[PDB]
């Protein structure tokens, strides 16, 4: 009989994991402030990692990696990619980004590259965003004059891959689970969060966010249910249209990007020799251009799953992440690597 | 040559001090009867080891130490132990009724009755010093005497020896061997009133020592004797520079200069390696790189915490044995490119290294095996604040209900001192987070 | 990787390796608090003996 | 650090006598006071309960008090009767007639000063007096009425010493008179104010254990007293042998009493067999925490544990003891208050009790003890609402007001426990 606590009521993923654990008859939930727990479904902000692993006779596991915010923050991700030699200043799969603080800061460096785009004829449309409202302007003055009112200005993918019929944008969400041993498991099932409005290069058709599509989009749900296209359908489209497969044209790059990011921070966040163990579910978001090239947009540390996939994914979390540490009485693709 | 006086308070402090001085004698070649054949200057001298030992006309080397306990059973063992001849009765001070794990009882009630006697016995040792450096104070956080009487002694020492340094060796409470439920209370109370009076304090979490004994020594249920023998090794590595010829940490002042840029943040994290079981017939001797890399594994620290999620303010490497500077630098370069070692922007990213060629000494028949080389790292990292967070949380849980508070008020202590001490810890945690996080 | 201040002797040697440059209450006050605590003790004991006398 | 023992009344002296018989055997002391043991652990702390006399005789530091000579003549003629200091027999002739007022105000007042002279004589020769321990019942007149009078006067002369009692609670299952709820209610208030530690021994629980568990169809007081002997020996193990945890009365109180008035403990013992089988450490732990093995007749699952003191006796795996204790708390953490971290302390003693390879003693400060005070309070009110049997007490000078106050005092104690159970 194992024990666990719940310290994040707004978690839709682990609300299901909690429901599954209880149904096994071998897991007993405790009060959120009870220290004698085997497993903690911790809160998003200020999780007390310092208090974990100090219970004699208790193997303690938490569903978050301390220090993983380095990868799940707009400004943090940019700094980690520019400064880490593994990812290097030259990164073929990450859009050219810059960190700009409102009136270290990279304002002057952002204009230098911006000037070369103004100097020599090239697409000069950039996007400004922050972890907390986005602006897509081709003039640097409009972008900077907007941040004043921490942000990150990166190059806007002006030539994205457009699904037909529709001539519309989209992004790919991949769910990756990392267990206490730092095995990297990529969920076989992804989701394309598509835009129901045709792409106009001249903001509803540019932002593929689910909330924006459901409220601001007029043709919401016309092509696919909930502006969500799963891999089986997307793979068929790639074969019928472009005479290729999802695995070859996109999935190879995604698995490459996932490994590179997680292997980069592994020394900083690994709980191999630590007095408590950590696992965490990540939400990677990718953009695909017309050349069938994959770009990393951001990583989510507290992602929500697609409605149809909650059952399969949450069951997989229990199997490989929870029951592997606390055994009771594959839907993932293991991205092998050198520990 | 400048003398150092050791002060052992309470059961933990006395028994730990008993282990350290035993180890000191084995290292300096001093026999249980106080004789030291290698010492050619009879009845005097200003050698490095004379900072811890005085000399009699008969050639006896007497530790510059004082033992204080409110009940006599623990110090009686020293009076009739193997090294009973080292000390004279003036150095062993015992009462009759202990503090009953009550800080207020050791600080106010019982402490007031013996404070002047202890200071007088300390004054007798200070009068034998031509250039007293300061004091090394051993004690626990959880005991009523270790916590309560130490804070009173530290206050008075600042009054009588304002210019002298004071270092602490503090035993952090661990439930696996704890004897009282109120130890969180005593820990925070004694840290509050002692903070302004300690220049540098080395905390030792019994939890960490306990697991190191179970994990690396194969001790199923470690006892205090197992714990103290390992603790004395770490204490020995920290004081060796004061007892042997060298250039790093040669006086108590240098400890503060090298490890404590901020006075309040004066709790360096100690990490020791290797800890090898003497029961293994043969064990592959570890290299400089291997033992230096082990200084960055939490499993070898005196306090379990994650330095990766903090920032360093200083870092000293104390090697004992077959070690040469070239090997250290080679190990440091490798570790720097494989480890997460972040220093505060206003501090240089470097290491002060000290090497003593004499390899570590082990008590004959003990549990630690003889090794060709060992290292003790002293790193002032903000990560050690995790211990304060743990302690302060348990304090909050009990004090919210005023649980056990009547035991302290009954001794003349006011309930306001509780919140006053907790507020001081709250500020202490805030200082650490400012220096360590962005 | 700079090594500085190398000091050697028969029993060992020390040095410093740099990887990167940067970027009290008086005895009177104590006696008052100690005697103040003893006073609150005596007042509490006196009230107990008064209670027992009733 | 010496402890001064006091046993008052019939129940207090019959139980107190068995206690000295049990621990005298554990320390290797024979009926004549001569030591005949084989282990130095028997004599290392023999001073806590024994005085050393001429010829190397060990005389119990015990004071035997009663208002009738009956039970005390039985002790002096008992097995270990000759071991007690003759001067320490202080007794009257009238008796207390199961009347709290007689023991506390009339008959007892006449004799109390004689007892305090013997207590003073014993204390004067103590190097470092820990405190006192009293054995008595609450349903009678002498142990209940005069016992609490002694506690009040002892506290006045020794206010800085610990006061410990083993208090037998009355039960209609094992009852001598109908006025026992009156006597118990009047005494409980005295204990709430003037003791630091009180082991609540419920004659109802002792009876059920003898009947249901030990398979004794017709239990006698002797059978009940056998359980109390084993329990008293277990709870005092940490005081009588070398150890680190709860080694004296004050440190025990500091660990066990988070609030001054909530100092009433549920004792438990294991094993309880009707017998040559070896008991595993996991078995000791489960039985030790089982409600069927506790002496207060309260369901621990109806409340929460403020603090717990466990004592394992015998040669066993201390590693396995740590594992089992951690398994109890971690598997039933809801029954331990979370605002007192690590409120369970465990001690181990190498010397086991007589006739057992290993045993376990449980000492719990549970809020479920209120069920015992509620029970006494209901029985009290059933009679008091009709002022039934009060003439026995008003005839001794008491007023009904004093009964009303005792009633309100215990309902306050019940409310205080219910406060910390939520
Ligand atoms: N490492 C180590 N810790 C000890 C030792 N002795 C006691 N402790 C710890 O110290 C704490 C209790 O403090 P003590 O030193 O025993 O008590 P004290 O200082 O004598 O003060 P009193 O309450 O008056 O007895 C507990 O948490 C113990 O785990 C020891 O020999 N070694
Ligand atoms: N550099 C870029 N090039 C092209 N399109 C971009 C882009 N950056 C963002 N977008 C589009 O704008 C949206 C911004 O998504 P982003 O992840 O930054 O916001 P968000 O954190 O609120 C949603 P989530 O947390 O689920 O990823 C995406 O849907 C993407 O389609
Ligand atoms: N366990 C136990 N309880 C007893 C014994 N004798 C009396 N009692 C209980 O004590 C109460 C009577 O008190 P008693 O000691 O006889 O009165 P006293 O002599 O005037 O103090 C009743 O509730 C009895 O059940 C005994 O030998 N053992
Ligand atoms: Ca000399
Ligand atoms: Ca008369
Ligand atoms: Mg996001
Ligand atoms: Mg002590
Ligand atoms: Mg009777």
């Amino acid at each position: 009989m194992y024990t666990f606590v719940v310290r994040d009521e707004n978690s839709s993923v682990y609300a299901e994991v909690s429901r599954l654990l209880l149904a096994t008859g071998q897991w007993k939930r405790l009060r959120k402030d009870n220290p004698r727990f085997n497993l903690m479904l911790g809160e998003r902000n200020r999780l007390p990692f310092g208090r974990l692993g100090h219970e004699p006779g208790l193997v303690q596991l938490v569903n978050y990696y301390r220090g993983a915010d380095k990868l799940c923050r707009k400004a943090s991700l940019v700094k980690l990619i520019k400064t880490s030699p593994e990812l290097s200043e030259s990164c073929t799969w990450f859009p050219e980004s810059y960190v700009i603080y409102p009136t270290t800061d990279e304002r002057e460096v952002f204009l230098a590259a911006y000037n070369r785009r103004r100097e020599g004829r090239e697409g000069n449309v950039w996007i400004a965003k922050s972890s907390a409202g986005i602006l897509i302007s081709s003039e640097a003055s409009e972008l900077l004059d907007f941040i004043d009112e921490v942000h990150v200005i990166q190059k806007y993918l002006e030539k994205p891959l457009l699904l037909e019929p529709g001539h519309r944008k989209f992004d790919i969400r991949s769910w990756v689970l990392v267990d206490h041993l730092y095995n990297i498991y990529l969920y076989r099932e992804g989701v394309l969060r598509t835009s129901s409005e045709p792409y106009n290069s001249a903001k509803t058709c540019h932002l593929t966010n689910h909330c924006i599509q459901k409220e601001y989009s007029k043709n919401y749900g016309r092509y696919e249910e909930g502006n969500e296209m799963f891999f089986e359908e997307f793979n068929q489209y790639l074969m019928d249209a472009l005479n290729t497969t999802l695995e070859n044209s996109i999935l190879l790059q995604i698995k490459h990007i996932i490994r590179s990011c997680l292997m980069c921070i592994e020394p900083a966040i690994s709980t191999k020799h630590l007095h408590y163990q950590s696992f965490q579910l990540f939400g990677f978001d990718f953009m695909v251009d017309e050349e069938l090239k994959v770009w990393l947009i951001e990583v989510n540390g507290a992602p929500a799953c697609a409605q149809k996939l909650y059952a399969e994914l949450c069951q997989g979390i229990v199997d490989v992440a929870i029951s592997s540490v606390f055994p009771l009485a594959s839907i993932f693709i293991k991205l092998h690597h050198h520990h | 040559m400048r003398e150092c006086i050791s002060i052992h308070v309470g059961q933990a402090g006395v028994q730990i001090g008993n282990a350290c001085w035993e180890l000191y004698c084995l290292e300096h070649g001093i026999q249980p009867d106080g004789q030291m054949p290698s010492d050619k200057t009879i009845g005097g001298g200003d050698d490095s080891f004379n900072t811890f030992f005085s000399e009699t006309g008969a050639g006896k080397h007497v530790p510059r130490a004082v033992f204080v306990d409110l009940e006599p059973t623990v110090i009686d063992e020293v009076r009739t132990g193997t090294y009973r001849q080292l000390f004279h009765p003036e150095q062993l001070i015992t009462g009759k009724e202990d503090a009953a794990n009550n800080y207020a009882r050791g600080h106010y009630t019982i402490g007031k009755e013996i404070i002047d006697l202890v200071l007088d016995r300390i004054r007798k040792l200070a009068d034998q010093c031509t250039g007293l450096q300061g004091f090394l104070v051993f004690h626990s956080f959880g005991g009523g005497t270790g916590s309560g009487f130490t804070s009173l002694l530290m206050e008075r020492l600042s009054v009588d020896y304002g210019k002298k340094s004071k270092l602490e060796f503090s035993i952090y409470p661990a439930p696996q061997v704890s004897t009282a439920v109120v130890e969180p209370y005593n820990s925070i109370l004694t840290t509050h009133t002692t903070l302004e009076h300690s220049d540098c304090a080395f905390m030792v979490d019994n939890e960490a020592i306990y697991d190191i004994c179970r994990r690396n020594l194969d001790i199923e249920r470690p006892t205090y004797t197992n714990l103290n023998r390992l603790i004395s090794q770490i204490v020995s590595s920290i004081t060796a520079s004061l007892r042997f010829d060298g250039a790093l940490n040669v006086d108590l002042t240098e400890f503060q200069t090298n490890l404590v840029p901020y006075p309040r943040i004066h709790f360096p994290l100690a990490t020791y390696a290797p800890v090898i079981s003497a029961e293994k017939a043969y064990h592959e001797q570890l290299s400089v790189a291997e033992i230096t890399n082990a200084c960055f594994e939490p499993a070898n620290q005196m306090v379990k915490c994650d330095p990766r999620h903090g920032k360093y303010m200083a870092c000293c490497l104390l090697y004992r044995g077959d070690v040469v500077p070239k090997d250290v630098n080679a190990a440091i370069a490798t570790i720097k490119t494989k480890r997460s070692i972040q220093f505060v922007d206003w501090c240089p990213t470097g290491f002060k290294v000290g090497i003593n060629y004499q390899p570590p000494t082990v008590v004959p028949g003990g549990d630690l095996a003889k090794v060709q080389r060992a290292v003790c790292m002293l790193s002032n990292t903000t990560a050690i604040a995790e211990a304060w967070a743990r302690l302060d949380h348990k304090f909050d849980l009990m004090y919210a209900k005023r649980a056990f508070v009547h035991w302290y008020v009954g001794e003349g202590m006011e309930e306001g001192e509780f919140s006053e001490a907790r507020e001081d810890m709250a500020a202490l945690e805030k200082d650490y987070e400012e220096v360590g996080v962005d | 990787m700079e090594v500085i201040e190398l000091n050697k002797c028969t029993s060992g040697q020390s040095f410093e390796v740099i990887l990167k440059p940067p970027s009290d209450p008086s005895l009177e006050e104590i006696q008052k608090k100690l005697e103040a605590a003893e006073e609150r003790r005596k007042y509490q004991e006196a009230e107990l003996l008064k209670h027992l006398a009733e | 650090r010496e402890i001064v023992h006091i046993q008052a009344g019939q129940c207090g002296n019959q139980i107190g006598a068995k206690f000295w018989e049990v621990i005298s055997d554990e320390h290797g002391i024979d009926p004549t006071g001569s030591y005949h043991g084989d282990s130095d652990l028997q004599l290392e702390r023999i001073n806590v309960y024994y005085n050393e006399a001429t010829g190397n005789k060990y005389v119990p530091r015990a004071i035997l008090v009663d208002l009738e000579p009956g039970t005390m003549d039985s002790v002096r003629s008992g097995p270990f009767g000759q071991i007690f200091r003759p001067d320490n027999f202080v007794f009257g002739q009238s008796g207390a007639g199961n009347n709290w007022a007689k023991g506390h105000y009339t008959e007892g007042a006449e004799l109390v000063d004689s007892v305090l002279d013997v207590v003073r004589k014993e204390s004067e020769s103590c190097d470092c007096l820990q405190g006192f321990q009293l054995t008595h019942s609450l349903g009678g007149g002498t142990g209940s009425g005069m016992g609490t009078l002694l506690i009040s006067k002892i506290r006045e002369e020794y206010p800085d010493r610990i006061m410990n009692t083993f208090s037998v609670m009355p039960s209609p299952k094992v009852s001598d008179t109908v006025v026992e709820p009156y006597n118990a209610t009047l005494s409980v208030h005295q204990l709430v104010e003037n003791t630091d530690e009180t082991y609540c021994i419920d004659n109802e629980a002792l009876y059920d254990i003898c009947f249901r568990t030990l398979k004794l169809t017709t239990p006698t007081y002797g059978d009940l007293n056998h359980l109390v002997s084993a329990t008293m020996s277990g709870v005092t193990t940490c005081l009588r042998f070398p150890g680190q945890l709860n080694a004296d009365l004050r440190k025990l109180a500091v660990n066990m009493v988070p609030f001054p008035r909530l100092h009433f403990f549920m004792p438990g013992f294991a094993p309880l067999t009707s017998q040559y089988r070896a008991l595993t450490v996991p078995e000791l732990t489960q039985q030790m925490f089982d409600s069927k093995n506790m002496m207060a007749a309260c369901d621990p699952r109806h409340g929460r544990y403020l603090t717990v003191a466990a004592i394992f006796r015998g040669r066993m795996s201390m590693k396995e003891v740590d594992e089992q204790m951690l398994n109890v708390q971690n598997k039933n953490s809801s029954y331990f208050v979370e605002w007192i971290p690590n409120n369970v302390k465990t001690a181990v003693c190498d010397i086991p009790p007589r006739g057992l390879k290993m045993s376990a003693t449980f000492i719990g400060n549970s809020t479920a003890i209120q069920e015992l005070f509620k029970r006494i309070s209901e029985q009290f009110t059933a009679m008091f609402r009709r002022k039934a049997f009060l003439h026995w007490y008003t005839g001794e000078g008491m007023d009904e007001m004093e009964f009303t106050e005792a009633e309100s005092n215990m309902n306050d104690l019940v409310s205080e426990y219910q406060q910390y159970q939520d």
